[PDB]
């Protein structure tokens, strides 16, 4: 398993944030390399080993100060606007030394308001699922001062806003990595 | 060749006021659902441009001559363009009258009463009327009620008698005897056979509804009296007026908030379907859905795709503010729009319909000279809604949509509840509405010297309504001034009128859907002949005579009070019963007389 993309140069936002599914195989190495800060149904002892039939990892750039409202429970619109965390199938917060290539360039965002129609209906998040792009074009063009702007996507009117985090620059940075597990028997093609 | 080159000009005037009128409704909408100051200026900027066209246009349809244009529809579009209004005045006397409208509305707007009990205590007119509609404390609501009175009454009456005679003269330069002639004007039609309808007739007709529906309002105030008098012992003659400030109402207009007071039967519960549209699990998408299948159901439009996605339907979550207030609104270019905050509430369910009306009667004449997109009269626009709403509030409807029980039905105790209800809405508000009407009909006729002014309005106000003010006005004091539409330059005669025609249309539409009972059950949905004949009246707009819009419903030619006591005759029984001999009041009582 090549785990190379999780601590490259190339550090995503949530709002466009990466995820690589591993499958046929072999993966504490990606624990080493980093210096963990926390670790929050899957014991990571057991995630740790043993064989899945499929592993996937997604992961962005996030504040350590703003886990509060990452976990499930929160109705923050870092869940609903932003990344709706999945749970059907049983999250390390870490910090990157500036020795290894984490360019962390550009302007690191999220939307905090994205709705439509006559309703004003949210464009909500499905678990696993980024925004929408309608909510993604209206965040590119928002003025990025939390003022909400009119958009038309497809001849259906949207209101949008998008805010800022990259004030929160510290050589280690942020980052967050979420690892799911998916144990199906029958299958086991991600082995240590 | 007069009416040749008018048509042509007309045609121009419809097309470029059409793209102004899409500019400014927009400017318009979109300020009222995204309050920024950036907003607000381009909203103006638009108006004016329409303004300043509307104008220059004015001027060339003057070249148009009514006289020798024969096609009804020329002279009619034409007749509209070609009215000075405030140009007939210099411009001192132009600038002076804007300068009183200004002032005469801030005074109201901005008024406040103070405690003179407790001078910390103080409320501005918002408070006040949140007062009149909830307090039961006697002392309470009569400080709140005179101080009002004194408070603005007596800052605008010098800009009131100002203002009507700025307003006769300018009556008089576009040709009418009067300001009021003036307002008479708006109900006049020309046209051949029966079809013509004059400004004096309006003052008759409008005296004959007045007694056809006396009756019922006098079972009405005997029926109320006996009961505020309990409410408020030793306050009020068993026979006599009541007092101003136990109205429920600062001005006096409605008595729904008596309900409480002269609800016919205690021990039964009223019916509110809020509760069940919880359990049920509605959204105000829900309720706007059903608004839309009520007028499939009848026979009307669908909406557009375009009301769907733009129409602000519900309270925006985005940190922007906005006006709440239910709109009907026309953009133009067959854009349709709803602006409410709905809630799910039985009352919404109500409104959107109602709203949903505006907009079916909006759309039918979509297809009219842009000059003559409007309703046949004022009266028609709100009748009509208020049609449709009561069909959406009788309980067959409510069972059709299964916000009842099926095993729910109501006995004649439940009906007299609601027709009472339903009373304190519509008839004591009629002959409050012609009372105020045509007092100001006479003080801008001339009929009564200004140091009069005042006098006149409580002594019609004891003979019309059976209402008496507890302490006496010198004469400085201007109580009319004190409402909103009296302050500010607003007809009321539309809502004697609206009600009048809400019941006559009710009525016809009842036998076409073939209803064999009361009109307080009769509904109009499921019955497309009720529909397409609606549909017909609807379409015409202003190219035909109200009396022709009218006849093609109610087939009559002038205002009826008959289905309004039709609708109440149940109602008008059972106040027989509980009043006997009490029916009417004494013009003589007064709680000032008393000792
Ligand atoms: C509530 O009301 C406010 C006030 O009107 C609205 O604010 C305006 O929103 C529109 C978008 O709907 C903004 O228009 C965009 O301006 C961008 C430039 O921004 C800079 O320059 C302006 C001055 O012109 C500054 O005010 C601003 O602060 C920035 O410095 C353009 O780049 C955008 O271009 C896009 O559209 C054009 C269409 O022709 C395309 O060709 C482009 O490729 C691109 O897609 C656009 O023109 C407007 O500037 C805002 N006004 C102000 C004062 O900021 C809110 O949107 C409204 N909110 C809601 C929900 O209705
Ligand atoms: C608007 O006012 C103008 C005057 O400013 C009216 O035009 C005058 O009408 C009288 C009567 O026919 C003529 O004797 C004058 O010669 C006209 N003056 C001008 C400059 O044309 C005009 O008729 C008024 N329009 C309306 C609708 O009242
Ligand atoms: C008439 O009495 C009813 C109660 O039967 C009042 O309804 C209540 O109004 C308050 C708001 O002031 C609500 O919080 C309550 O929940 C309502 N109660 C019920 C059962 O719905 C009604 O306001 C009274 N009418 C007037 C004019 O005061
Ligand atoms: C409402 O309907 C009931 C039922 O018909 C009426 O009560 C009846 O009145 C007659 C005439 O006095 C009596 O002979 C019956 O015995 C009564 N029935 C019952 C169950 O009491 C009632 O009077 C009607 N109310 C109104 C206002 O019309
Ligand atoms: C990061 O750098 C510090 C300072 O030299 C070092 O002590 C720490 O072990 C390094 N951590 C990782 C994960 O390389
Ligand atoms: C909104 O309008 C578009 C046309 O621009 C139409 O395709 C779409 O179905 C409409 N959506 C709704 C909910 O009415
Ligand atoms: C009046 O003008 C309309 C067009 O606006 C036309 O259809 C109608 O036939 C004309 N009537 C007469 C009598 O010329
Ligand atoms: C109209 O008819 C439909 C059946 O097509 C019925 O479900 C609905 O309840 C009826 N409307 C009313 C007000 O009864």
């Amino acid at each position: 398993c090549n785990f190379t993309d999780l601590f490259r140069e190339n550090a995503p936002t949530i709002m466009q944030y990466k995820r690589q599914v591993f499958t046929r195989c072999n993966y504490t190495l990606l624990l080493s390399l980093v210096q963990v800060d926390e670790f929050v149904k899957i014991t990571p002892e057991a995630l740790a080993t043993g064989c899945y039939s499929s592993l996937t990892v997604d992961w962005f750039a996030f504040p350590y100060a703003w886990k509060s409202y990452l976990a499930i429970g929160s109705a923050d619109r870092i869940v609903r606007f932003n990344y709706n965390q999945d749970y059907s199938n049983p999250r390390i917060h870490s910090k990157v030394n500036s020795s290894v290539g984490i360019s962390y360039s550009g302007l690191y965002s999220y939307i905090t308001n994205c709705n439509y129609g006559g309703f004003n209906k949210d464009d909500v998040v499905k678990p696993g699922g980024r925004a929408s792009q309608p909510c993604v074009t209206g965040a590119l063009n928002s003025p990025t001062n939390g003022q909400v702007w009119s958009f038309n996507f497809g001849g259906v009117p949207y209101r949008t806003s998008r805010l800022t985090y990259t004030d929160h620059l510290k050589n280690p940075l942020d980052m967050v990595y979420v690892i799911t597990v998916k144990y199906e028997p029958g299958a086991e093609t991600v082995c240590p | 060749t007069t009416e040749e080159e008018a048509r042509d000009f007309l045609d121009k005037f419809n097309s470029e006021a059409e793209n102004l009128s899409h500019e400014s409704a927009l400017a318009s909408w979109d300020y009222n659902t995204n309050i920024t100051d950036e907003n607000a200026q381009k909203m103006n900027e638009a108006d004016s441009k329409w303004s300043d066209f509307y104008k220059e246009q004015s001027k060339r349809a003057q070249a148009f001559p009514l006289q020798e244009i024969q096609n009804l529809t020329i002279k009619l579009q034409l007749q509209i363009l070609q009215q000075n209004g405030s140009s007939v005045l210099t411009a001192e006397k132009s600038k002076r009258l804007s300068t009183i409208l200004t002032t005469m509305s801030t005074i109201y707007s901005t008024g406040k009463v103070c405690n003179p009990n407790n001078p910390q205590q103080c409320f501005t007119l918002s408070g006040l009327e949140d007062i009149m509609e909830k307090s039961k404390d006697y002392h309470q609501r009569l400080w709140v009620w005179e101080g009002w009175r004194s408070e603005v009454g007596k800052q605008l009456r010098p800009l009131y008698e100002e203002y009507v005679v700025l307003k006769n003269e300018m009556a008089r330069g576009n040709n009418y005897e009067d300001y009021g002639d003036y307002w008479r004007g708006d109900y006049e039609t020309e046209g051949e056979d029966g079809y013509n309808y004059s400004r004096n007739q309006l003052m008759e007709d409008v005296d004959r509804i007045f007694l056809e529906i006396k009756p019922l309002y006098e079972q009405l105030h005997a029926y109320v009296r006996a009961k505020l008098m309990n409410a408020y012992p030793s306050r009020i003659s068993p026979t006599g007026c009541l007092p101003a400030h136990l109205l429920g109402d600062m001005w006096g207009r409605f008595w729904t908030n008596l309900y409480n007071l002269t609800v016919p039967f205690e021990q039964k519960q009223n019916i509110d379907v809020t509760e069940t549209m919880k359990k049920q699990s509605w959204d105000a998408e829900k309720i706007f859905k059903e608004a839309e299948k009520f007028y499939l159901s009848v026979g009307l439009y669908s909406m557009t795709q375009g009301f769907w996605n733009n129409s602000m339907l519900t309270e925006p979550s985005d940190g922007r503010q906005v006006v709440c207030h239910p709109t009907a609104w026309d953009l133009g270019e067959d854009d349709f729009r709803i602006k409410m905050c709905t809630k799910v509430t039985m009352d919404d369910f109500l409104t959107a319909h109602h709203e949903m009306g505006h907009i079916q009667y909006d759309m039918a004449y979509a297809k009219q000279p842009y000059l003559l997109r409007n309703g046949a009269n004022e009266g028609f626009h709100e009748a009509v809604g208020e049609v449709m709403s009561l069909s959406v509030a009788t309980p067959k409807h409510l069972k059709g949509m299964g916000l009842l029980p099926s095993d729910f039905s109501e006995d004649n105790e439940t009906e007299i509840n609601f027709l009472l209800k339903q009373a304190l809405n519509i008839v004591g508000t009629l002959p409050f509405t012609y009372m105020l009407e045509k007092w100001r009909w006479m003080v801008f006729e001339g009929k009564i010297p200004k140091e009069q002014w005042m006098e006149k309005w409580w002594e019609m106000k004891r003979e019309i309504v059976g209402v008496v003010e507890p302490l006496p006005h010198d004469e400085t004091y201007c109580d009319p001034a004190s409402l909103f539409h009296v302050a500010n330059d607003y007809s009321f005669i539309r809502y004697f009128t609206r009600t009048i025609l809400e019941f006559q249309f009710q009525e016809a539409l009842c036998k076409i859907a073939k209803h064999e009972g009361p009109l307080h059950k009769c509904d109009i949905s499921n019955s497309t002949e009720a529909g397409k004949k609606l549909k017909d009246m609807l379409e015409l707009g202003k190219s035909k005579p109200w009396t022709y819009a009218l006849n093609q419903i109610a087939r009559t030619k002038e205002m009826d009070a008959k289905p309004l006591l039709n609708y109440f005759e149940p109602l008008f029984s059972w106040l027989k019963k509980q009043n006997g001999n009490s029916v009417g009041w004494s013009a003589d009582w007064s709680p000032y007389s008393e000792q």
